[PDB]
RNA sequence: UAAAUUAUGGUCAAUUGUUAGUAUUCAUAUUAAUUUUUUUAAAUGUUUUAUCAUUUUAUAAAGGUUUAUUUUUGAAAGAUUUUUUGUAUAAAAUUUUAGGAAUAGUUAAUAAUAAUUUAUAAUUUUGAUUAGAUUGUUUUGUUAAUGCUAUUAGAUGGGUGUGGAAAAAUAAAAAAAAUAAUUAAUAUAUAUCAAUAAUAAAUUAAAUUAAUCUAUUAGUCAGAAAUGGAUGCCAGCCGUUGCGGUAAUUUCUAUGCUUUUAAAUAU
């Protein structure tokens, strides 16, 4: 390619004839038409025609065309394995790609290209950008996760639903959260004591009989992972009064009452009569898991001894900012979340004061 | 079976250009950048003193060429063509030419010695 | 014609506009550097850039992906490319349309410089060339007493066949002095004398 | 059809790479460049076939 | 310039204009053989060597080339070549590996036609499912012994014959009547 | 390299190097502004290291988003004629 | 055909060429295509009761 | 074209050779006379190999090494290599 | 030796090089005579000038070539002192008849090269009569005061501070070019004033007077001093 | 049918536009003023900024003309003598015009922003431009001079002597003698004016 | 951390290092050489080849006379011109994303194309490296700085993201009556 | 089981031997090469450091491999402090020899087992293992063309196991932790395998800077071109039928004469 006696790559691409000296033909002064034309160009073989790459040579038709509307429909399928490295790859991109130097939009950037390299951004991955850029605070590229993934028409589930509107409380957009609503949580129940549980999971997952195998197309058998397969599972903890609050949260931050009213009271009475719905364990991919490890090997507080290093063992220097001491919101009783949503309602209140 | 040569010599006229020939817009980098030639100091004051103290490697024998230079300005008139038509052989007088320009740049020949 | 089609002679084109510079903030200590002897073209490349393909879009101002070129002129300005460097850029193109005028061919007699048209060194002079069959020449400048519209284009096409051609061979292998039919050429005589010539 | 057109060298007769970028991913031959034992003979494998005629997918 | 003539050439140091850099390779050189055995003794058994030896692999004529359009590919979406395979299973001796018979393809471009060529690999079944004569689907994973890359996925066919006649206690198939062939004349009487 | 002068703090030792590096205070100052010097370089340097970061990155999400508008629009397209095809079929 | 491969008559190149010839390839009912010869007759004097595990 | 009347120029287009002898043959009739043909001796991988060639060429005073050419056919039957110059 | 074979180097302005054997064979068949439609001094009523440049004693020393035997087309290379500038230089007479090849150093004569006499600029004799005696003095300077202010003449001059010969551009020494054309560097009047060899010194001075006022030296001083309505453009910044 | 997989969502995108966007604008990544000529650029750098802009080509233009003008005031009256062994020649004129005039017509330098400058660079006198020329020829015509390489008669032995220009004398080609008016160059000049 | 370190192409801290920027041409006569703009890595093998990262393009340092363009009486255009071909977005997404180096010449090239500013080696040695001190330099501070979130927005603008969202476009994507 | 038009569109496939009854890709042709000619290489001393030490500096020696060669970030890049993540060693296909037989620290399960664990084990005629030759899957030449015919080079075991990675014992032409230097591309006379030079090979002169070079061959029956003189089945010619028997247009020699002018000749 590069550097050799013979090397092409730096005659694969056009330049305007080169004379600087004689060549061997007497370049400098030497009118070199015919010379080009039979000598310099290259052609078909030896003696045919010389060979026209010109911008004439090619037909019109090129320029008729509109942007990447040469791609096709690409089915890449790979391991199973292979998914759970790469969506966690994705995972930890879009959280932080460089220590300091992660730009927030960098989230946005690694979403974007998990898309153009034709994997399915799941849910993890929406979630995780939207509270990334949001904790940034940067609010219109979060809004901008959520448009790409209503293009992709993945469904959203419940704790997607959460994410985005907090995104809409904190942009204080009503109009928002209304289209959101209206799309999405609608259906949306509560917890009744005849209602059962969590619910199971439900899903077969997906198979193929010999049958199923052997005589359908192509693609019908071609599994990507796709979310809108799960959503019915992923939503099966019933997280229903968490979007209700933040619901109330909205209508309230764009100044508007007696919708805030409507889903107040709502979310007020249904906390009071119905059971306290059996809160969902830690997602093994958003807040991973404590690995055993030996904390032997360690710096030993007062290891530099000009002042107190904190440590991974304990921590020797106090806290920096005070913490509530409270489980997270979804661990609650009903009635504890009745006081938890007035106190977000106070929040929002204050948040809107200083807007 | 080609025991015969070429079955004809290809060869091209030459035919001057008058658009090839026509006046070349010159300048001359003296002009955009001026040349000058700095001043011998106390620590450098002629241009024997000056291959002495550039004269550091085994093999780059600087002081030993004090005859083909007359003076000072001959040293920092000289070029790399030129300093070859003087039959200085090579890697020292790459070591004379680096030593005049770095002495051009603030940069003095004071480095030391590692013959030893 | 002219009144009927009025666009096609171009009158507007890609105005040679200068671009601003980046801030040097060494200050004067390098304001020396980009300034220097000659101009500097850079013409961009890339995978979405340089196709012959796609040469009118890629050269077009409304469109925003345009390949672009810059020129640093000796001073230390830099301004877009005109068009004809733009066109540089790209394999040479052929424009000759045979439709109304004869377009000005290739390796014709007036055309083809000596040595390829016969193997001998022929002098040029201006009158009387008997090989050429033309009495005398009044050299007037190319295109300047014609009309323009009659200046078509040039057609190189195709194999100038006294020259040099495809699948070369001897006609006839005895004797042995046919070559093939590229060849022809006056005998050398037995060994060169030479006559003072003022005269 | 002729012997121009058997000379790959030209960009012209080439399947182009970004296609290998199409299917493998976009960035992912700069890890393989990094390779310990690399160009000698071998280089890891580089996939470039029209789209069109992509065995996995057609 | 490869497509500038003998005579024609000037400088060999660049291309002026574009094409090709080429390096010409001399193709023809008269490459001989050496001659240095008897007719009568040539140190090897099976097969012997009397002349230049044609040494490419892909760069052998008449050039056969990996096709990977057959039946497998047609059925399957494969993320690497060779992750899906179809066959039958040929042989149980080893527990929780299954011996699979399989063909892949290749093409001869001089003669534009296909032929099949067949593979055996071990896969490891958990659980001995498999009896020999089992249609089986087969897959690309983890290193599991020195020699075993593929797992039975699925079995498409049973055998269900060969697994009545393994309940009655008799072997799945019967063994073969011959070996391998031989260059002697075996005479076994009675 | 590290240029030592022959002014440097000389070490006598038959079992070594002639010449450590240690400075003359004159000299650590004259690196100190040397080194000024070119830090004024390396700021804009990298400044514009950045910049570039930002642009990349911001053209990659515009041509990037575009590509996924007219690439879904192709998929969909593709999925609508096969399960047509299907329905034929 | 280049003229040091196989034996130094051409027909040589051809016989070895068949060999490789696709349509020609070895298989359940095309076997031993290289010494079918040396196989020959090499089991009459063989006799092998066949496999009887059912009555 | 016959290939197998190179065998001693292997692959290669001339040869040198040391001289030992010179005898002489007669020519397959109807050519009748003497023929020159000399005797002579090279080695390649340290074997000494006798090559049989015709003498076409001129002798003058008494030298060793000629270089051998290749071929075309001749009266004489089964002397396949000839002389070009002698050193 | 080896090297030796390599060819030179052909700059834009030369033709036909004839360094190969095939390039000199056909015109070592010319021979010439001077047989008096050829003699140079017969056709002094348009060649005149071209006569009286041509350096009579040395071309007879080193060629052997008489004054009666050069050809008015002739192609021998000899020697001529410019009866402008006053340099010597070897060319053929064929060349500065059949087009002008003049003496190297009046090609740049004018400024501009391109345009030749476009130049509406003054001559040196008025812009900066004070150039005219600092010209080395061969009897021409009558000549290179004519030449413009802006001239790209390279033109030797004696050192006022050394009394010793250098050679600068007249347009280097006055500091005006034409609009145009490329600004030369900023200080380059001053620079041009000396020798490539006495020029360090004066130049450094105003230097250690601003390391002397306000012990600090930033070459940014003048451009600052620059500082003390400009339309500008809306930006998206927002 | 309804066998083997879902359907995938993203099938909808077809038929409800609703869901096609494109979340950025056109040159949003900082390429908006990409082209010279649009609105929008003239709206964002406004008029000042861009005549400083295109000032280059202005003086362009400006370039050519002055050099056409001077060769006309040079060699206008088309057969004196105005150095040393250098005289007039109409010819030098015309293909210096030669030279623009493809600047501006020609397919291979297409540089047409050359003629956009016109209404504004383009002299008051220099509007004629053929018309000069004609009168050209008519000074062309006088009988001191060869009426083909315009070369004085008595001063001059061949076509193109002392003219670094000329046509009439190529590479290793030959001297040609002068040629004489009469009928034939006279209806040579009359059809040049036509 | 060779045994025997291959002692004529030493590099810094190992293989393959850091991606680099280098301008590189098999050697010949002067009359044809060109260069190679490569982002590469820092230990090169026998072969360039082996470890490149990208081809950012040719490079031809002969000046050239400009036949492309129609021969102009304008007097800066005919200086001769010096032809090069840079892959500017490869350019930034190297030197901007991966944090590149470079090499002095490929600087200057750089330089003169505008993508960067002129190198630290090339020096007028007209002037003197500048001199220093603290207490002048600070009162010119003190005398000039803007204020504290006028340079934060511009650090935010340059190195953060610069495309925003003004107030009109966002009252232009926010859903109208029916889900309004 | 019907024709089609809103008319040359989507950008060039094109083959040149004077033979000798007839059958069969086979002498003498062209293009490509070797024969073939010093215009692109180069010389030794790598370098800092805290001093007998410690930091930086990772694929050109040979052996002959065809079911074969495969891999990370912990180094640097690299951005702020300390913890911080997971992804890798695996496979699939393509594999030569005119006349062809068995191979073996050996398969699979167990497991951080077993120089004597358990078992009806593994490779082979769908061509194995030894042995011969041979540097593997974008590089050439010929050609109108499915073909035929090239493609260098580069990974050769372990034994205080350092190092992110063994690539670690001359043979650079990779600036190697202060801007050594970029007015640089020049390197003298050495080598290895490359790198095509008779560069207007003969009449008007070189918009130079005048530097390197003094440059020639063949045929002379058939088929462009012959006369003397010898020689006499001899000497010799020979791409080929064949020639040489005192008259050889086929040998040798002398002279002329012939050519379409990078040479004849051999491979
Ligand atoms: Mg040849
Ligand atoms: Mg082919
Ligand atoms: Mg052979
Ligand atoms: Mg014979
Ligand atoms: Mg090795
Ligand atoms: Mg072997
Ligand atoms: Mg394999
Ligand atoms: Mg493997
Ligand atoms: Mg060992
Ligand atoms: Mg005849
Ligand atoms: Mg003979
Ligand atoms: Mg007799
Ligand atoms: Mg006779
Ligand atoms: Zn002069
Ligand atoms: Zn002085
Ligand atoms: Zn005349």
């Amino acid at each position: 390619k590069v550097d050799s006696f013979h090397a092409n790559t730096q005659y694969q691409h056009a330049w305007p004839l080169l004379s600087h000296d004689d060549l061997g033909n007497s370049d400098q002064s030497n009118n070199t038409k015919n010379i080009m034309y039979s000598m310099y160009m290259p052609k078909r073989n030896k003696g045919t025609a010389p060979w026209f790459r010109g911008a004439d040579t090619y037909s019109v038709k090129y320029c008729e065309q509109g942007r990447y509307e040469y791609q096709r429909y690409l089915m890449i399928n790979r391991f199973p394995s292979e998914y759970k490295k790469h969506f966690l790859s994705f995972l930890s991109n879009i959280r932080m790609s460089s220590g300091s130097a992660t730009i927030p939009q960098e989230a946005l950037h690694w979403l974007l290209r998990m898309i153009v390299d034709n994997f399915n951004p799941q849910h993890v991955h929406y979630i995780a950008a939207m509270k990334t850029l949001q904790s940034a605070g940067e609010l219109d590229m979060a809004r901008d996760v959520w448009k790409i993934m209503e293009r992709q028409q993945t469904w959203p589930c419940t704790a997607t639903i959460c994410a985005y509107l907090d995104v809409c409380v904190e942009a204080g957009e009503k109009t928002w959260a209304m289209e959101a609503w209206n799309r999405y949580c609608t259906e949306l129940k509560f917890l009744e004591p005849g209602e059962v549980d969590p619910k199971p999971i439900s899903r077969v997952p997906f198979s193929l009989t010999r049958e199923e195998l052997l005589y359908l197309p192509k693609w019908k058998k071609h599994f990507d992972h796709d979310p809108n397969l799960d959503v019915m599972d992923l939503n099966r903890f019933n997280r229903t009064r968490e979007v209700y609050l933040r619901m109330a949260q909205v209508m309230l931050a764009g100044g508007e009452r007696n919708a805030f009213q409507h889903f107040f009271t709502k979310l007020e009475e249904a906390m009071l009569n119905k059971p306290t719905p059996v809160p969902e364990p830690p997602n093994p991919h958003l807040v991973r898991r404590p690995r055993w490890a030996p904390y032997e090997h360690c710096k030993s507080v007062h290891h530099s001894p000009w002042r107190l290093q904190n440590n991974g063992r304990a921590l020797a220097l106090g806290p920096p900012v005070t913490i509530e001491d409270e489980m997270q919101s979804r661990f609650f009783s009903n009635d504890q979340f009745l006081v938890h949503s007035v106190k977000e309602v106070l929040r929002i209140v204050l948040q809107e004061h200083k807007r | 079976d080609q025991t015969y040569g070429p079955h004809k010599s290809y060869k091209y006229t030459y035919m001057p250009d008058p658009r090839k020939l026509a006046p070349i817009e010159t300048t001359q980098r003296s002009e955009i950048v001026p040349q000058s030639i700095r001043p011998p100091t106390s620590y450098v004051p002629n241009h024997e003193t000056f291959l002495e103290r550039a004269d550091i490697h085994r093999l780059r024998p600087t002081s030993d060429f004090k005859a083909s230079f007359k003076d000072w300005n001959d040293l920092f008139t000289c070029d790399k063509r030129q300093l070859r038509v003087r039959g200085i052989p090579r890697m020292t007088r790459d070591a004379i030419r680096t030593a005049v320009q770095a002495f051009q740049n603030g940069n003095p020949p004071e480095r030391f010695d590692t013959k030893e | 014609y002219r009144r009927m089609f009025p666009e096609m002679i171009g009158r507007t084109g890609e105005p040679v506009q200068q671009y601003g510079q980046m801030p040097i903030w060494a200050g004067p200590h390098r304001q020396h550097a980009n300034k220097s002897e000659h101009n500097w073209m850079f013409a961009e490349i890339g995978v979405n850039v340089g196709h012959e393909a796609l040469k009118k879009l890629e050269l077009d101002p409304t469109n925003e992906k345009r390949r672009r070129f810059v020129i640093r002129q000796p001073d230390g300005t830099l301004r877009s490319a005109k068009m004809s460097e733009m066109r540089a850029w790209y394999w040479k193109e052929e424009w000759a349309d045979f439709r109304f005028w004869a377009p000005q061919m290739e390796w014709g007699i007036e055309n083809t410089p000596s040595q390829e048209q016969y193997q001998e060194h022929v002098p040029d002079t201006t009158d009387a060339d008997f090989r050429k069959q033309r009495r005398i020449q009044s050299r007037p400048v190319k295109w300047f007493y014609e009309s323009h519209y009659t200046r078509t284009g040039s057609f190189a096409g195709f194999q100038p066949l006294r020259f040099m051609q495809r699948r070369t061979e001897r006609e006839v292998r005895w004797p042995d002095v046919i070559n093939a039919a590229v060849q022809i050429q006056k005998r050398k005589p037995a060994a060169y004398i030479f006559k003072a010539i003022p005269e | 059809s002729f012997k121009y057109a058997t000379k790959l060298q030209h960009d012209e007769m080439r399947q182009p790479y970004y296609i290998h970028e199409k299917r493998y991913g976009i960035f992912s031959n700069e890890r393989n460049i990094a390779k310990a034992r690399r160009g000698l003979p071998f280089i890891t494998p580089l996939y470039t076939k029209h789209m069109n005629l992509w065995d996995t997918d057609t | 310039p490869w497509w500038n003539f003998q005579t024609e050439h000037r400088q060999r140091c660049v291309l002026m204009y574009g094409g090709a850099r080429t390096k010409n390779t001399h193709n023809a050189n008269h490459r001989v053989f050496i001659k240095k055995y008897k007719r009568n003794a040539f140190p090897n058994r099976t097969r012997h060597h009397w002349a230049v030896s044609m040494t490419g692999v892909l760069s052998q004529r008449p050039r056969r080339m990996p096709w990977p359009y057959d039946l497998t590919s047609l059925i399957f979406n494969q993320p690497r070549q060779g992750s899906d395979k179809i066959g039958y299973v040929v042989g149980t001796s080893m527990l929780k590996t299954a011996v699979v018979a399989t063909n892949h393809m290749v093409y001869y471009p001089k003669f534009n036609q296909r032929v099949s060529r067949t593979k055996r690999f071990f896969a490891h079944d958990e659980d001995l499912a498999c009896v020999e004569g089992d249609l089986v689907h087969i897959k690309q994973c983890r290193k599991i012994s020195k020699y075993k890359h593929y797992y039975v996925f699925s079995i498409l066919e049973p055998n269900v014959e060969g697994r009545e006649r393994l309940k009655l206690g008799l072997k799945a198939v019967p063994p073969p009547l011959f070996g391998y062939p031989v260059s002697r004349r075996i005479v076994k009487l009675n | 390299r590290q240029i030592r002068p022959y002014y440097n703090l000389p070490s006598k030792s038959e079992h070594g190097r002639k010449m450590t590096g240690f400075l003359t205070p004159y000299r650590h100052w004259m690196w100190k502004q040397n080194e000024l010097w070119r830090n004024v370089h390396e700021a804009q340097f990298e400044h514009l290291r950045r910049v570039y970061k930002r642009q990349w990155l911001e053209s990659f999400r515009v041509n990037a988003d575009e590509y996924i508008y007219k690439y879904n629009i192709t998929k969909a397209a593709q999925l609508a004629q096969w399960e047509c095809e299907m329905k034929e079929q | 055909i280049a003229h040091w491969y196989c034996g130094h008559k051409f027909r040589h190149r051809f016989m070895r060429d068949k060999r490789f010839h696709p349509s020609l390839q070895a298989s359940h009912d095309a076997r031993n295509r290289f010494s079918k010869r040396r196989h020959f007759k090499t089991n009459r004097w063989n006799y092998q009761q066949a496999y009887r595990d059912m009555p | 074209l016959f290939f197998l009347r190179m065998w001693f120029l292997y692959g290669c287009c001339l040869r040198f050779v040391l001289f030992v002898l010179c005898y002489y043959m007669s020519p397959r009739l109807p050519s009748s006379g003497n023929r020159r043909v000399l005797y002579a001796v090279f080695y390649l991988y340290n074997f000494v190999w006798m090559l049989r060639c015709f003498f076409c060429c001129f002798i003058g005073l008494v030298m060793s090494l000629f270089i051998i050419e290749g071929g075309g056919f001749v009266d004489l039957p089964g002397v396949k290599y000839y002389t070009r110059i002698v050193s | 030796s080896r090297w030796s074979s390599v060819w030179p180097n052909m700059r834009y302005g030369s033709m036909f090089l004839s360094y190969s054997v095939g390039r000199k064979l056909p015109m070592k068949g010319v021979n010439w005579v001077t047989r008096d439609s050829n003699r140079l001094l017969n056709f002094s009523n348009r060649y005149s000038a071209v006569i009286s440049d041509i350096d009579v004693k040395r071309t007879e020393e080193e060629l052997n070539v008489a004054l009666s035997d050069i050809r008015w087309n002739d192609h021998r290379r000899i020697y001529w002192k410019c009866s402008f500038c006053g340099s010597s230089y070897r060319k053929n007479v064929s060349v500065r008849t059949k087009y002008h090849a003049g003496c190297n150093f009046c090609k740049k004569k004018y400024p501009s090269e391109v345009r030749g006499e476009q130049h509406g600029s003054p001559p040196v004799s008025q812009a900066a009569p004070e150039l005219t005696e600092q010209l080395v003095d061969n009897g021409k300077r009558d000549n290179l005061a004519t030449l413009a202010v802006t001239s790209k003449f390279y033109a030797e001059w004696t050192c006022r501070g050394c009394g010793g010969s250098y050679r600068s551009t007249i347009r280097s020494r006055t500091g005006q070019v034409e609009a145009g054309q490329c600004t030369l560097h900023p200080d380059i009047v001053a620079w041009s004033a000396y020798c490539p060899s006495c020029s360090w010194r004066p130049n450094m001075v105003p230097i250690a007077e601003e390391v002397s006022r306000s012990g600090q030296f930033l070459g940014l001083e003048r451009s600052m001093e620059e500082l003390g309505p400009i339309p500008r453009r809306k930006r998206l910044a927002c | 049918l309804y066998k083997g997989i879902p359907r995938p969502a993203i099938t909808n995108l077809h038929y409800e536009p609703a869901w096609r966007y494109t979340l950025y604008q056109a040159g949003a990544h900082g390429a908006q003023l990409s082209n010279p000529r649009s609105p929008f650029t003239a709206k964002v750098l406004g008029d000042e900024l861009m005549q400083v802009r295109d000032i280059k080509s202005v003086e362009h233009c400006k370039a050519w003309f002055d050099r056409l003008q001077y060769l006309i005031n040079l060699h206008y009256e088309a057969v004196g003598d105005i150095g040393e062994f250098k005289s007039r020649h109409t010819r030098h004129v015309h293909e210096f015009f030669v030279a623009f005039h493809d600047a501006l017509s020609s397919l291979d330098f297409r540089d047409t922003y050359l003629f956009d400058q016109f209404k504004a660079v383009r002299p008051p006198e220099l509007s004629d431009l053929f018309g000069i020329f004609l009168e050209m020829e008519a000074n062309y015509v006088h009988e001191d001079y060869c009426p083909r390489c315009s070369l004085p008669y008595s001063t001059t032995r061949y076509c193109g002597e002392g003219d670094v220009d000329t046509p009439f004398r190529k590479h290793r080609g030959r001297w040609a003698p002068h040629q004489k008016w009469g009928r034939e160059w006279y209806d040579v000049v009359a059809r040049r004016a036509e | 951390a060779r045994a025997v370190i291959k002692r004529r192409s030493p590099q810094l801290w190992g293989a393959p290092g850091a991606p680099i920027i280098r301008m590189r041409g098999h050697h010949v006569v002067w009359k044809f050489q060109s260069y190679d703009l490569v982002v590469e890595h820092t230990h090169k093998r026998r072969n360039s080849d082996i470890r490149l990262l990208h081809y950012l393009g040719k490079h031809c340092p002969h000046p050239q006379k400009s036949l492309w363009s129609p021969d102009t009486p304008v007097a800066q255009d005919r200086h001769l011109f010096m032809l090069t071909t840079v892959d500017i977005d490869a350019f930034k997404y190297w030197f901007g994303v991966k944090r590149c180096r470079l090499s002095m010449k490929p600087w200057a090239l750089l330089a003169k194309a505008g993508l960067l500013p002129p190198s630290l080696t090339q020096n007028s040695k007209i002037m003197p490296k500048p001199l220093f001190d603290k207490e002048s330099l600070m009162r010119y501070y003190l005398a000039n700085r803007k204020d504290e979130d006028v340079m934060a927005r511009e650090k935010y603008l340059n190195y953060e993201n610069s495309m925003v969202k003004t107030e009109e476009e966002r009252a232009a994507e926010r859903p109208v009556a029916p889900y309004l």
